[PDB]
């Protein structure tokens, strides 16, 4: 709570199992953009419903690129290099889906607005 | 007959 | 502070899928019959500290039964699982309970009816009564929609710790940290693969 | 041989270890257990080992040897293992350290002894029971463990025998224990009266609980055992829990004698006095006790609720006449009242089932309800405060009880609800949760008061509920109350029907709430609107006094501004609601024009689009145009849903263009599959196109399923539909075929299939062979086509069986393979459709008579069906369909023992001429079972088949013989005389 909530959205997060070519669910819950009041850096923290376990915890790096999935108008895919949700910051290729195309678009703007702030 | 009640509910509102 | 949990039930009811949902958040669509037993460590965070479950996911089918009732030794809590879309899995619940309370004869047990997400429900609510005289706690659960999927563990956690007011709480979030082209290869293959369950609400 | 010390480390790495080390010790401990001759080394582990877990695992290896290969052993192995086990148990009962710290091992040892008794007792062990009772006087530890032996024996013989042993074997054991019980009961009663070891007393009671599941009644009522359970053993918390379960089982036992009645009153009297003085008084708040969860309080409170309800539901009448028993009766019910306030839902369902039993009796039986006036008065508040949102099943039970209580006394129910409402207005009990539950209660008793009392009650509740909304600030607060008002007014239709001016105001208010952006309000407004329409349809279709037109015309004409800010799914509900009203108009021309006016907006949008899309089109690559089309069709589906046969004029306005749109959408899906591959079927653009096709099919299915003019269905509807959908299905790649096409054809065939024989032939030709190849490589791919495939074959086999006779012989052979393919599914819907099609098929062939087709069918496929049914019956992987398998098998067998198969089932070249089909059937079956189950003896197979065929006209007995066969194939050496059981 040493942060401020830039944006909050309901979403379901996927991780891609390379050695399988299948997507795997990782969590359903509230996805939040948290900007730290001390360092002004913004991050992704997403907790799963009821158990309240973290399934996404990484910095919105300005290097990351949001690209759509072949079979979804309401999803974004991006590669992540340092995620510490289970401990140990490892690289993942993530998909995130929302309830509508309106939210997936609104996510894409706030994700870019947070990417700017992150480098000042 | 009860138009006394109908006009109260016609006034039911959620905003303000 | 760890407790051993035996998970028993007929083959296909959802024991293995239910545990994978708590360890990785994954939902497995394929039925790979568990062989003997798979032991997994599961940890929850409560207002009374962390609690760890040594989950002994046992085998439903008899051909893969393994040790059978040998897996139950020194268990501290248990989950009996059945299929609300399969009458035969509920008919066998007294068989599973009979083997279980011959080895562990006063441990807290939860009875779970899985797959309430499926419309064509075959075991109606009013018919499920076996838990009443055997002092079992019952929950309608679904590993696919995550309906009541935390209730069985929260109940066992409250009995083994001894506080009826125990609750699950939020992990603290550590601050996140801040020659690669094989990442843009495995990326585009990820774009080529459609996300599963595109019709679901979320 | 065995390095026993190595074993004791394998087992310890398994139970107490972790990681890959435990996973490897796991897979080798299983390999040791399932070695077929590891039982020979159980000799050593049981006597040399220091680890009790190894002695447990070794007793597991013994149990599998005893249950399945006992009678194959040489005799002196059978007595070497017996004498051992008996000796090991005796050995562990004198060591007071092993008897108190190794309970798991002694119980597993007693179970293994009981497995031997099942095989050997009493025919080869007549001394067991008299010997077991002499040993009981030698040691308190042996007396207790012998109670564990007897408890486990009663369990395996009476409680878990029906599935595990043959009817003859179980009957033999039940008779054996019944003849020897007078001896067991003498010892059990002695231990209970002479004390004093608690661990011995509890083990005795836990075995008495098992006996009550059948022992005659004279052992309980004609001894002093009832006063012992109802007094001496209720005082100590060690024996209390199990004693309560025994008195619960006694309240269900096998009753005219006037003295058994006083004993049934007596033990109930003693039990609840002990509860009053030794546990807690009647006024204790059991809600807090249960919430604190101290010790076994929760388990005890659960057992008290089970004991009270069980006894009260059976013997309530024994306490209602005599006035000396009145305080006992109502005190027992006051405990139930206190138990009913415990917040634990599974327990609440237990007591609520009894309350239902009670208040039903008071509502029907005379001169009863005055006894329980104070009980019922409390029960009223208990349920009003725990009303759930309308589990769906728990609400119907809460409503049923509350409705009964309102009939028993309207006036008290009315004031509790008004008092609870006032305490909401003053704010002492105000909560979002508390105002919702109160509304659900006020809504549930609707229609039970008299019409004029209900009138005065509704206005009082609605009036005061309106002031609640005026007084609250904030939308979250006003939205909760506004929703509860609409729920209540929707729950009282009989009041709305008689006061049109008030009804007119509510609807205009729901229309107002539809422009509200707040969460859930629009969903509440639409749900309440259609809920009011179903119950007051008539008042919108007639010209209400002092207005100029039916209110439906007013609703229709400004439908665009009324639904202007709803979501499409909410708009579809609104149109479905108007369709309900329009169907009330029974003048055809007046109904058909209300239909025209209602469909005006979607008909206008439909017309442009067909226009500016035919001529083009490419417009259907537009994401937005596809959405506009789907919602136009969906709106038609909504209105057709509630109008049924009255929808036909609107269907014709769009039918031919809709089928053309269906064709055009079929092309573009095929185009983008060709341009981008199979992954195109997952893309949003193609998924929007498949939605148009699925929604078009749904509209046609919805109409035909409800059509009344069946001549119109055949004449104008079927033939343009078949041309549009069948060929497109047949010539698409399997990953673009819509399984809804099968479902549509099922609805068509089910209603008009008897009138379209050539149409059924063309349905089979286009979908049978190509869908069968989609689903005949595994049991997984295309679960939707799988289910719909066999729903279609089922109805075709029921309604147009001639279609299967016009199949080429190679295709008919594929039909039979698909029916047997369905047998082997574990998927429930596929498997029962499969067995049904087979059963419906042999009856279809039976009613053909003595004709070449019927004869050739029996020559080619009779034994295939006999053997495929025998396979799923005896493989333990399809036990959910045992009933349908047994019945299909019985029809197959009876066909031969009634000489309904005229041809010989064999080839003349393989058996003496003149041999009856019955004799060859017993030979084919005898050979088949011998190759499939080689460990069966020849006498087993002969006696089983002898019993099975002479019983092929008695299903219940037939099933018992199949069940006996399923037990004997799980072991070696079963007695063939078990099939003479009936
Ligand atoms: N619709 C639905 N399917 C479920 C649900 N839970 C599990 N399944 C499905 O049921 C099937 C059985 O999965 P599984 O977890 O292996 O059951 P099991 O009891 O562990 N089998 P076994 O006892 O032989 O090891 C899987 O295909 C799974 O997708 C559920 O909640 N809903
Ligand atoms: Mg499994």
């Amino acid at each position: 709570e040493d942060e401020e909530v830039l944006y909050k959205v309901r979403a379901k997060l996927f991780r891609f199992d390379a050695d399988a070519k299948e997507w795997k669910e990782r969590g359903t819950g509230d996805c939040k953009f948290l900007k730290n009041k001390k360092t002004n850096k913004v991050r992704i923290l997403m907790r799963r419903d009821k158990t309240l376990k973290i399934c996404a915890n990484h910095i919105i790096a300005p290097e990351y690129t949001l690209k759509p999935n072949v079979g979804s108008d309401r999803s974004w895919v991006y590669a992540c290099t340092a995620d510490i949700a289970e401990g140990e910051a490892e690289a993942f290729t993530f998909a995130i889906r929302f309830g509508s195309k309106e939210n997936a678009d609104k996510f894409k703007e706030e994700f870019e607005k947070a990417q700017e702030i992150n480098k000042k | 007959n009860l138009n006394e009640l109908a006009l109260k509910l016609a006034g039911l509102d959620i905003d303000e | 502070v760890q407790f051993k949990l035996v998970l028993v039930g007929d083959g296909g009811t959802g024991k293995t899928t239910f545990v994978k949902r708590h360890l990785t958040g994954e939902f497995e669509k394929k039925y790979v019959a568990t062989l003997g037993v798979e032991v997994h460590p599961l940890v929850f965070h409560t207002n009374r500290g962390p609690i760890k479950f040594n989950v002994w996911d046992t085998a439903g089918q008899e051909k893969f039964g393994g040790l059978r009732d040998g897996y139950y030794i020194q268990a501290q809590c248990a989950i009996i699982m059945f299929d609300v879309t399969s009458r035969v899995t509920y008919k066998n619940v007294p068989n599973w309970h009979r083997d279980l309370v011959r080895v562990c004869e006063n441990i807290p047990i939860v009875l779970c009816g899985n797959k309430v997400d499926i419309k064509d429900r075959k075991v109606k609510a009013k018919s499920i009564v076996f838990h009443r005289k055997k002092n079992l706690q019952y929950y309608d659960i679904s590993a696919k929609s995550n309906y009541n999927f935390e209730k069985p563990f929260l109940w066992l956690a409250r009995k083994l710790i001894g506080d009826p007011n125990l609750e699950f709480v939020a992990m603290p979030a550590l601050a996140p940290p801040e020659l690669a082209a094989q990442y843009e290869h495995d990326l585009e293959v990820a774009q080529t693969t459609a996300l599963p369950d595109e019709d679901d609400d979320l | 041989d065995l390095d026993i010390a190595l074993l004791d480390q394998v087992v310890s790495t398994f139970y107490q270890g972790s990681g890959v080390q435990q996973k490897q010790a796991q897979e080798i401990l299983t390999k040791f257990q399932d070695n077929p001759d590891a039982w020979q080394k159980a000799d050593q582990i049981l006597q040399f080992s220091t680890n009790p877990q190894s002695k447990f695992i070794a007793l597991s290896i013994l149990d599998k040897l005893i249950t399945r290969k006992w009678k194959l052993l040489p005799n002196d192995h059978r007595i070497g293992i017996r004498n051992f086990v008996v000796g090991m148990i005796i050995s562990m009962c004198q060591d007071d350290e092993v008897f108190k710290t190794q309970k798991n091992l002694i119980n597993k040892s007693d179970l293994t002894l009981v497995q031997i008794l099942k095989q050997e007792w009493p025919q080869n062990w007549p001394e067991f029971i008299p010997e077991l009772i002499g040993s009981s006087s030698s040691s308190v530890n042996v007396c207790e463990n012998n109670m564990i032996v007897l408890k486990l024996l009663s369990e395996e013989v009476f409680d878990f025998s029906a599935e595990q042993m043959t009817q003859a074997k179980a009957l033999h054991l039940k008779n054996s224990m019944s003849k020897e019980f007078e001896q067991i009961f003498k010892l059990c009663f002695q231990v209970l009266e002479q004390g004093s070891s608690s661990s011995l007393i509890v083990a005795t009671l836990e075995s008495l609980l098992r006996y009550l599941h059948w022992i005659p009644y004279r052992y309980i009522y004609e001894t002093n055992i009832l006063e012992l359970l109802s007094t001496k053993f209720m005082t100590s918390p060690d024996t209390r829990a199990i004693t309560l379960k025994c008195l619960t089982e006694v309240s269900n036992l096998k009753q005219d004698n006037d003295l058994i009645k006083r004993q049934t009153v007596l033990f109930f009297q003693n039990t609840l006095q002990q509860i009053a003085t030794s546990v807690m008084p009647v006024t204790a708040d059991l809600k807090a006790t249960y919430a604190n969860a101290n010790g076994n309080d929760q388990s005890f409170l659960q057992d008290l609720a089970m004991f009270l309800t069980t006894y009260l539901a059976r013997n309530r009448a024994l306490l209602e006449s005599d006035e000396s028993l009145r305080e006992l009766l109502l005190n027992a019910h006051q405990y139930l009242i206190q138990l009913s306030k415990i917040e634990e839902r599974e327990l609440f369902k237990t007591t609520l089932d009894y309350w239902h039993n009670l208040v039903a009796d008071l509502f029907y039986e005379p001169l009863k309800k005055h006894i329980y006036e104070e009980i019922c008065s409390q029960l009223r508040l208990v349920i009003i405060e725990n009303m759930v949102r309308p589990t769906i099943q728990l609400y119907k039970s809460e409503r049923e009880v509350l409705v009964y209580l309102t009939h028993l006394n309207v006036i008290d129910t009315e004031e509790i609800m008004i008092s609870k409402l006032a305490r909401q207005i003053d704010g002492s009990e105000w909560s979002w949760h508390n105002i919702n539950t109160l509304s659900w209660a006020i809504g549930s008793i609707s229609g039970t008061m008299s019409e004029d009392t209900e009138k005065r009650f509704v206005v009082t509740v609605i009036k005061d509920l309106l002031g609640l909304c005026e007084q609250k600030r904030g939308k979250d607060n006003k939205a909760v109350v506004a929703s509860d008002i609409m729920y209540v007014v929707g729950q009282y239709p009989r009041f709305l029907k008689a006061h049109w001016n008030f009804l007119r105001t509510v609807i205009l208010k729901l229309f107002e709430f539809m422009h509200e952006t707040h969460e859930g309000v629009q969903d509440m407004a639409c749900d309440t609107f259609i809920k009011i329409v179903q119950k007051c349809k008539y008042h919108f279709v007639i010209q209400q006094p002092r207005e100029s037109e039916p209110f439906i015309q007013t609703i229709i004409r400004d439908i665009q501004k009324t639904t202007a800010d709803l979501q499409p799914q909410q708009v579809h509900t609104f149109y479905k609601a108007c369709g309900i009203i329009i169907s009330e108009e029974r003048s055809v021309a007046e109904r058909n024009r209300l239909l025209s006016d209602l469909m005006q907006l979607p008909n206008m949008a439909w017309d442009t689009i067909v226009e500016q899309s035919t001529a083009n089109p490419t417009l259907l690559l537009d994401s937005e145009t596809v959405k506009i089309i789907a919602n136009i069709i969906k709106t038609n589906v909504a209105v057709c849903t509630s109008m049924g046969a009255d929808f036909y004029p609107q269907l014709g306005h769009i039918y031919y263009n809709m089928l053309q749109l269906y064709r055009a959408v079929s092309s573009m899906i095929s185009a983008q599959v060709a341009a981008e591959g199979l992954i195109a079927t997952k893309t949003p653009k193609v998924r929007g196109l498949r939605t148009i096709k699925k929604e078009i099919l749904k509209l046609v299915e919805t109409y035909i399923s409800k059509a009344r003019n069946l001549d119109d269905v055949v004449k104008v509807l079927v033939e343009p539909l078949l041309n549009a959908v069948l060929e497109d299905y047949m010539n698409n790649v399997p990953d673009a075929r819509d399984a809804e096409v099968l479902n549509c054809m099922t609805t068509v065939v089910e209603k008009v299939g008897h009138m379209i024989p050539q149409g059924v032939i063309l349905i089979l030709q286009s979908v049978f062979e190509c869908t069968l190849d989609m689903i005949n490589k595994d049991f997984t791919e295309y679960p939707e086509h799988r289910v719909e495939f066999y729903k279609l074959l089922k109805v075709i086999n029921e309604k147009s069986f001639a279609a299967f006779l016009e199949l080429p012989p190679a295709a008919f052979k594929l039909f039979v393979d698909a029916i047997c393919w369905a047998f082997k599914h574990n998927n429930r819907d596929v498997e029962v459709n499969g067995l049904q099609i087979a059963l419906d098929l042999v009856k279809n062939i039976e009613r053909m008579g003595n004709v070449p087709f019927a004869n050739e069918f029996h020559k080619n496929y009779f034994f295939i069906f006999v053997s495929e049914t025998f396979f799923v019956l005896t493989d333990s992987d399809h036990k959910s369909g045992f009933s349908k398998q047994a019945l299909l098998l019985m029809k197959l067998i009876s066909l031969v023992y009634d000489n309904k198969i005229s041809v010989p089932l064999y080839q003349e070249a393989e058996v003496p001429q003149g041999t009856s089909n019955q004799v060859y059937l017993s030979q084919y079956l005898a050979n088949m079972l011998s190759n499939a189950f080689p460990h069966l003896t020849s006498e087993q197979i002969a006696s089983f088949l002898s019993a099975l065929t002479k019983q092929c006209k008695d299903l219940v007995v037939f099933k018992g013989t199949l069940r006996d066969f399923l037990v004997q194939i799980k072991e070696v050496g079963g007695d063939p005389t078990d099939y003479l059981f009936a």
